DNA sequence: ATCAATATCCACCTGCAGATTCTACCAAAAGTGTATTTGGAAACTGCTCCATCAAAAGGCATGTTCAGCTGAATTCAGCTGAACATGCCTTTTGATGGAGCAGTTTCCAAATACACTTTTGGTAGAATCTGCAGGTGGATATTGAT
DNA sequence: ATCAATATCCACCTGCAGATTCTACCAAAAGTGTATTTGGAAACTGCTCCATCAAAAGGCATGTTCAGCTGAATTCAGCTGAACATGCCTTTTGATGGAGCAGTTTCCAAATACACTTTTGGTAGAATCTGCAGGTGGATATTGAT
């Protein structure tokens, strides 16, 4: 079994555009995009923990890495979304 | 086989790159540049193929070769 | 006998191919090229056809982008004609040379 | 009931956790890290799909295709910079003719 | 005479002189002030190891020198000898700095 | 505690001239100097932005050489000689 | 105390092997330390990716070799492969 | 108890095989590390060091100096095609540039 | 631009087939509970090195004057590259065989992990050694003539 | 058109800041013993890639005509380089207060570990829906002639 983000991309698409669809090639693009940004964020957070002699990647490393990788307003909204989702997850 | 990259294919590429007028020397020059590019990308791709002990260059081998050359390509596995 | 003036068909072609996304090199001659170059490393390698297609997308996107830079170099020299020297400047500044 | 639903997200928090755990990134992965990373990935995906669906409705399509993704990426300053070294296959280029090349 | 070199002669001499050497070409205290001003607008009350200021200055000078080389080639390309803003812009656009 | 402003003008016309010389330039338009100050301010802002992000993440108040080296490397401008 | 490790002594040893009457300034030694750390991280991270791509949990000399072949520009690669192979076999002969 | 031999002496190396092994093992490159990986890696790092130091020492001799400085490292890196490619995105602090004046700028 | 004639572009349909969803099953993954261990935050502090201030000198920025020569603009033609007709052929489309290559599946020797103990190689700091910065001022090369 | 003026080259010399050597303590390799993990050898498939081959669709090669672009030539205003005086402000060397970097200690909130238990996403046929073929012909744009 080979996994991908297809179903998740699809669900986000039905959030932001309920009537719009997406072709198979376009979903391959989106999948590559998710994989790309994942490896960028993770590998930057890994370097961040190394430089600071910590064995753990926490949301603090993910947030700093987002601040180094995304350009300006994308970074600000991404930090907002990550903080929101963590706060809503801890509450349970 | 390089000459199979024809003058009109090269014109088509230049048109998409917005070029309106083209010197007669460009085609040969283009064929040189293309050749170097391909030799680089296939070289490393083959190297991934060889490390995996395969003899089928896969799409992912190409993706990795393009990536370590700073030329990330979407739609083929990453 | 009706004739378009020089450049008019060229502008027409720019509009068409900038609106489109199809590959502009024919499949078989490029697959032949890929297999020759590759054979210059280990003969009789197989290729997944999606691997040949990945190579082609990479190659055409690279040549198209290079032609956009070459075009800016030609225009910088008060010209509308791309010349090998424009390709050369573009690649030197890109760090390809 | 899953962590994704718990955090308000469509992207899979569990999968993202397993992928950090197994990616040779660090010895340990904190509990908030994959929640936060999944949220970031969902957000960027929504931005892209928002713009690409917009571009597909301005060309009056109902199916997003790679071309709409390229139009969405390149016409948006921050996304174009974030993805400045990315080739989208079958994406083409923006229509763009240098003014000096036009007639008259 | 009164002796006077022709325009260009003293600049060619200066190219040879500075391409032979490696000293920082920007005054040190003003560059440090620049670094502290920029950094303080991002987080008040940073200090700097002086090592960090010299690393910033090496990086900046090597960047400007490299860009000026590329700018020079752009000027030569348009059959000029004098670099102009449009040459810097062409260079930075082709580098992908601001395409 | 005194106020830092306008320090981009410490990058003078003569210093810019020297840098162009090292870069091979023989003749310089009068508009180059403000252009160069703009390009340098942007470059140095980007580098320092990231170096301070590393400084903050480490809960320090002192930018180290290593923070600067990490920022330069993140941005494709690896610098040798300042790792100690 | 504050003990700081570094490649300086090994760089210096190699210096004495290739030029026995030549020294090196501390700034030049900092360049060489930077270089060693840099090439190290490129090879180790490419080898990590190689093990990960093929679903292996171990970095071996094979991953190091193919990383060297992907990273080094040609004759450098060839001679680096020779020295690495030589040292490995010499090592395994105890 | 057997006499101790460093892994470096065993591999015939000057670079530190055991330090390379620990750095591999604590770098989060992979769960485990093969015995021969730090030897090969240390070998390659020593070889590249020898190459650079060879060319930079020649450049110091040419400049009538006995101490290598960053300028000598720059001269060697940029005058060598393969080193210049390998280090194509690196700044050598205090390195300077190579003497180069475009033909069209020389007096006519 | 006015205008008629000519050529290509393109909004507009309508079906059908090729993709995109329903139906449905199931291992692998995700979650939940419990038992543990532990990395890193808090607190506390020595002591490196950072910020700041000053003097004194003299390097280098600044501001001016002026004309050499460069960029800009213009004119013109030689010749190169666009457009086109024509007629040939390469590539597309697609079908057929079948080999051999990926790609899982266990079994297990061989390799790597990891704690404890012992044995140096490597670092810090002190002590010693020594290029060469940086000051000489002739020796030679280049420049730009009146 | 040798000659004056200027700059660079190159060799000299010696103290001292910086480099090299040495020395002793100790962190961390190395050895040793044992537990755990793994990746290859043998084996069993079944997608999947190449080697054929052919008909006709388009797309390319070639040769001619000429529009118009590139490049040479020429002119000239005025910007930018070169050379000067002045004196600011950087550099240097130095001394000093103290921020905070870093080195250590305790000890829990937050992590890993392991056993079960549900859930889900992948998968793949079958059943039901946008998008390309591709008709157009009808605008839209271009062109030579006034």
């Amino acid at each position: 079994r080979k996994e991908s983000y297809s179903i998740y991309v699809y669900k986000v698409l039905k959030q932001v555009h309920p009537d719009t669809g997406i072709s198979s090639k376009a979903m391959g693009i989106m999948n590559s995009f998710v994989n790309d940004i994942f490896e960028r964020i993770a590998s930057e957070a890994s370097r961040l923990a190394h430089y600071n002699k910590r064995s753990t990647i926490t949301s603090r490393e993910v947030q700093t890495a987002v601040r180094l990788l995304l350009p300006g307003e994308l970074a600000k909204h991404a930090v907002s979304e990550g903080t929101k989702a963590v706060t809503k997850y801890t509450s349970s | 086989n390089i000459q199979g990259i024809t003058k009109p294919a090269i014109r088509r590429l230049a048109r998409r790159g917005g070029v309106k007028r083209i010197s007669g020397l460009i085609y040969e020059e283009t064929r040189g540049v293309l050749k170097v590019f391909l030799e680089n990308v296939i070289r490393d791709a083959v190297t991934y193929t060889e490390h995996a002990k395969r003899k089928t260059v896969t799409a992912m081998d190409v993706v990795y070769a393009l990536k370590r050359q700073g030329r990330t390509l979407y739609g083929f596995g990453g | 006998p009706h004739r378009y003036r020089p450049g008019t068909v060229a502008l027409r072609e720019i509009r068409r191919y900038q609106k489109s996304t199809e590959l502009l090199i024919r499949k078989l001659p490029f697959q032949r090229l890929v297999r020759e170059i590759a054979q210059d490393f280990k003969t009789d390698l197989r290729f997944q056809s999606s691997a040949v297609m990945a190579l082609q997308e990479a190659c055409e996107a690279y040549l198209v982008g290079l032609f956009e830079d070459t075009n800016l170099c030609a225009i910088h020299a008060k010209r509308v004609t791309i010349m090998p020297k424009d390709i050369q400047l573009a690649r030197r500044i890109r760090g390809e040379r | 009931k899953t962590r994704s639903s718990r955090a308000g997200l469509q992207f899979p928090v569990g999968r993202v956790h397993r992928l950090l755990r197994k990616g040779n990134y660090s010895e340990r992965v904190g509990a908030g890290a994959p929640v936060y990373l999944a949220a970031v990935l969902e957000y960027l995906t929504a931005e892209i799909l928002e713009l690409a669906g917009n571009a597909a409705r301005d060309n009056k399509k109902t199916r997003i295709i790679p071309r709409h993704l390229q139009l969405a990426i390149r016409n948006d300053e921050e996304l174009n910079k974030l993805l400045g070294r990315v080739t989208i296959a079958q994406g083409g280029v923006l229509p763009n003719i240098q003014a000096v090349l036009l007639p008259k």
